[PDB]
């Protein structure tokens, strides 16, 4: 998680299980 | 007065409606995506 790294109606949803769950 | 102002988008975010299938109910909540609980 170190390595890999809200305008126009672009949108970005949020995944639906989080990290903590992953 | 010169100082720095950001800008920022206003609010967006698309409306969702759960529901439970009408087969049971007339009642939705509603899901404003990505606001903050104000602007309602
Ligand atoms: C939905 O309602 C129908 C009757 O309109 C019923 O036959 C069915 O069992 C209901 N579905 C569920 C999952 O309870
Ligand atoms: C929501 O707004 C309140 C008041 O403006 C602020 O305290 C809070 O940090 C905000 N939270 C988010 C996620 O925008």
């Amino acid at each position: 998680f170190n390595k890999v790294t809200k305008f126009n109606g672009l949108t970005v949803l949020p995944p639906l299980l989080t990290d903590e769950m992953i | 007065t010169l100082e720095i102002l950001d800008i920022t988008p206003c609010s967006f975010g698309g409306v969702s409606v759960i529901t439970p299938g009408t087969n049971t109910s007339n009642q939705v909540a509603v899901l404003y995506q990505d606001v903050n609980c104000t602007e309602v």
